DNA sequence: AAAAAAAAA
């Protein structure tokens, strides 16, 4: 219902075809039980890349809070490089 | 349009429908035209499909099984008319394509007897038919095109391609081109296939 | 004359 969203999110089973690819998605943050970072959806789940991650200040980015993710897949493992969160 | 890849197979039936020149010779005698064309790969690869495709866009061909055919009776028949009272032959499967084009299917479940009836006519595009009285010579000028499961229930890279062919090479060396198609497992054109099929449907 | 089922090799 935002104003500025009328650019369109995208489902996570839809990430597994493309690759080198911008996409933007949200969903629940938390660690799977191997202990890395993953992004949680109805859809399916994905994993995380946090290395050159630049975050909106101003919030208290916590495990169980949606966030907005926009990274670049990449088909060669399963690593979501995250460029900005909100 | 709707089959996705396989562009040379394309460019191949392109080519064939339209092939050679015949040849004849004063001393030479006579030189084959056209071009045949084999193909076989694993299941669920679009082969009879195209199959279909080239029975619809040709001038003229003609729809054949393997197993639902007879090798005796794919050439000519001894009929007995009812007016006349006499016994005249009856064309065949092959005849009737004269200058035409043949799909056979399901052609390696293909009785071994009657492939030597399509030996012959890879021979010299000519059947003899020497039975209960009658000699003649029926010219057949048709190409043939067809598609064979290998021996296993899939393709196996590692082997001998004979190893993988149930047909004898005799008349495997008769066909131009030979095709080895197989499904290889890759996400990217996993999913270029499936949204292709799904906007077909 | 040509297709299809049965028992023995
Ligand atoms: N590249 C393709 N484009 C579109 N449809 C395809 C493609 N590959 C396979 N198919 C689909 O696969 C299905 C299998 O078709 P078909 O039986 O004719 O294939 P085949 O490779 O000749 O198989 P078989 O060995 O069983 O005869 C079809 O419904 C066809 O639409
Ligand atoms: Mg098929």
């Amino acid at each position: 219902r935002n104003e500025n969203f009328q650019m369109s999110i995208t489902p996570i089973k839809n990430l597994l075809g493309r690759d080198a690819q911008n996409f933007l998605l949200l969903g629940l943050l938390n660690k799977n039980f191997k202990g890395n970072w993953s992004l949680e959806d109805p859809s399916g789940s994905v994993e995380i890349d946090i290395s050159q991650t630049i975050p909106t200040q101003g919030h208290y980015y916590v495990p169980g809070c949606m966030v907005l993710v926009e990274g670049i897949y990449y088909s060669v493992g399963n690593k979501f490089h995250v460029t900005s969160m909100t | 349009p709707s089959i996705y890849g396989h562009d040379h197979i394309k460019k191949a039936i392109l080519l064939m429908l339209m092939g050679g020149v015949e040849k004849n010779l004063e001393n030479g005698s006579h030189l084959r035209g056209d071009i045949n064309i084999l193909m076989v790969g694993d299941p669920s690869t679009a082969k009879s499909q195209l199959l279909r495709f080239v029975l619809n866009t040709a001038s003229l061909a003609i729809a054949t099984t393997g197993r639902g055919s007879s090798g005796v009776g794919l050439t000519a028949a001894v009929t007995t008319d009812r007016e006349t009272g006499e016994r005249r032959l009856e064309a065949g499967a092959m005849v009737l394509a004269d200058r035409g084009v043949v799909c056979i299917d399901e052609f390696d479940k293909m009785t071994d007897v009657d492939r030597v009836a399509i030996h012959e006519v890879m021979e010299q595009q000519t059947v003899t038919i020497a039975k209960a009285g009658i000699h003649t010579t029926l010219n057949a000028r048709c190409s043939v095109i067809a598609a064979a499961n290998p021996v296993f229930g899939q393709y196996d890279v590692n082997r001998d391609p004979h190893q993988n062919i149930a047909l004898p090479d005799s008349l495997l060396s008769r066909f131009d081109l030979l095709f080895v198609v197989t499904d290889d497992i890759n996400e990217i054109r996993d999913r270029s296939i499936s949204e292709h099929v799904l906007r077909t449907h």
